[PDB]
């Protein structure tokens, strides 16, 4: 519902009672029309429909004028992937998503494909822009259809764009003067958009100061904090939801039940196959479909929860176990039907060892929920089945004692092969 | 940047070094490894060492002949190659990768590469 606000906050849009409200203390009027989907996780969806809009009327009844030259805008956003057959429109058609104009002066936020654009228009109408563009040729993108944090700061000399707390862009704007900023704010997709186009946003805020990088980084962490884990897209991780599994230490690797052994072999993700020169990605919807079950008033997965990691093997739900007696530093996990046996552990404690914001989680096998003894962490290990030839190997879905010490190190090793993320089907990702 | 390469009679010795303060400016935890490529062949991982606890790994093809080490203070990495054979002839690259698992990175998993140093072993 916000992060850090040291008297510089002048607009603070937050969810309240199936509505959005300005909690800044300036009492702006907010009108959410019917085409806007809201939820109590403070996310709102702008669509292509005419009634999908928000009008914020800022408070003109106050004597105090809060913004002169210095001001900042912050929000989280989730931008759906290009449609593979619609790359040309994606690349060329720019659309406004937030517009604040009064007397041919103000600001706007717009999107053109994989680019998000901040535009300033001073009181004379003179215009400057700054943008952040993310790669659409990554095997695995940090940005495409995943929640990320934008902060835009403005002073006399510079317009800056921070992404997830880090400075990414900077435009000199000495040649424009101040912008008249008290106008209506219209959240609405405006441009030559596909009928299918949409955008999700969250925690929209305006500040009457230029936020320091220090401040933005703090706000990033505070607004990232949750007691629950997240999936790959950054939404709350859920029980009873079908998920593909991603490994942050092995981005292009996915798990498949071996055809003649009750173990999970690791294979390489297939990639974009249709020869457009503008795009590349690795496929996400592959490997076994996993599902998380509660071991036991909502379906949200929280840190330190005890779980069963299951997956679907044709039309049966199977389970991931560890054989109780393994002497080696790591061992292949046992994938089999749901079953009780005193020769196998089946209880996993889901973990979050990283102290910085992340969508990765870790999976800890323990004897019993009760015991303090730690068996190992689920991760990928390598097996040289011929000679030790570094380029000829077989990777496997394993439990590992080695990761137990490795997760202790600070700062957290983001790239450990015991870092997992869960990917549900999402309408913002087609392949 | 690698150095130390050159022409060596069989089976003599050679010590490669790499200033690996580059290749590692992005990584808090990493493997530094040596990958070589012979003129008609695919890249061949030969050895690596972890920034973590100095664990070392070797390909069977160089076992008992190669030793990898690290100065730490100068952040320099060394490869001692003993009893070289003509099969060892190649360009040798020093590379760095994230510390993902308890095993040496495959050649495609290395993220930052040096420019390589030529090593030639002759006879006859």
């Amino acid at each position: 519902l916000g992060s850090e606000i040291l008297n510089n906050i002048i607009l603070n849009l937050r969810y309240k009672d199936n509505n959005l409200i300005d909690l800044s203390g300036y009492g702006a009027k907010v009108e959410v029309y019917d085409g806007v989907e809201l939820n109590d996780k403070n996310q709102f969806k702008l669509t292509s429909s005419a009634n999908s809009k928000i009008r914020v009327t800022q408070n003109q009844n106050i004597i105090f004028n809060s913004v002169f030259l210095d001001f900042s805008v912050s929000f989280w956003i989730r931008i759906p992937k290009y449609k593979n057959d619609g790359i040309q429109n994606y690349i060329h058609n720019e659309y406004t998503i937030i517009n604040c104009m009064k007397n041919n002066s103000g600001w706007k936020i717009s999107i053109r494909g994989n680019r998000i654009i901040w535009t300033l228009i001073d009181i004379n109408g003179k215009t400057k822009s700054v943008f952040f563009e993310y790669n659409i040729r990554e095997d695995i993108s940090e940005y495409i259809n995943r929640w990320f944090f934008v902060t835009i700061t403005n002073n006399l000399n510079n317009a800056k764009i921070y992404i997830n707390g880090k400075l990414e862009s900077n435009t000199d704007i000495k040649d424009i003067r101040e912008v008249i900023a008290n106008g209506e704010i219209i959240f609405k997709l405006d441009g030559d958009i596909d009928r299918t186009q949409f955008i999700w946003m969250k925690y929209f805020s305006i500040f009457n100061t230029e936020l320091s990088q220090s401040n933005i980084e703090e706000r990033y962490k505070i607004q990232s904090y949750s007691e629950y884990l997240k999936d790959f897209w950054g939404n709350p991780l859920m029980y009873n939801k079908e998920y593909y599994m991603f490994n942050a230490g092995n981005k292009n690797s996915y798990i498949k039940l071996k055809k003649d052994s009750p173990v999970g072999e690791i294979l390489t993700r297939s990639k974009y196959n249709q020869n457009s020169k503008y795009i590349n990605y690795r496929d996400l919807y592959i490997g076994e479909k996993f599902i998380i079950r509660r071991k036991s008033n909502d379906d949200i997965v929280r840190k330190e929860d005890y779980i069963y990691l299951d997956f679907f093997n044709l039309n049966q739900e199977w389970r991931v176990y560890t054989y109780k007696y393994f002497k080696k530093e790591e061992e292949k996990l046992f994938l089999a039907p749901i079953s009780d046996s005193d020769e196998f552990y089946n209880t996993i404690q889901i973990k979050e060892y990283d102290e910085q914001p992340t969508y990765s989680c870790q999976l800890l096998f323990k004897k019993d929920e009760e015991s303090t003894d730690e068996i190992g962490l689920i991760g990928i290990h390598r097996f040289y089945e011929s000679g030790i030839v570094f380029e000829e190997y077989k990777d496997y879905f394993c439990i590992s004692k080695w990761y137990l010490k490795e997760v202790k190190r600070k700062p957290y090793n983001l790239k450990l092969g015991c870092n997992w993320q869960f990917i549900p089907k999402d309408e913002g990702w087609t392949e | 940047v690698e150095s130390g390469g050159g022409l060596v009679q069989a089976g003599g010795s050679l010590r490669l070094s790499c200033a690996a303060s580059i290749l590692t400016y992005d990584l808090d935890y990493y493997y530094i490894g040596w990958v070589r490529q012979a003129p008609g062949k695919e890249r061949e991982g030969v050895s690596c060492i972890s920034s973590t606890d100095g664990a070392t790994y070797y390909a069977d093809s160089v076992k008992g002949r190669f030793t990898i080490s690290r100065n730490n203070a100068k952040n320099t990495v060394y490869l001692q190659m003993n009893n070289l054979k003509p099969e060892d002839t190649a360009i040798y690259y020093c590379a760095a990768a994230p510390l993902a698992g308890r095993y040496c990175p495959a050649s495609h998993e290395y993220g930052y590469w040096g420019q390589g140093t030529q090593v030639t072993v002759s006879s006859a």
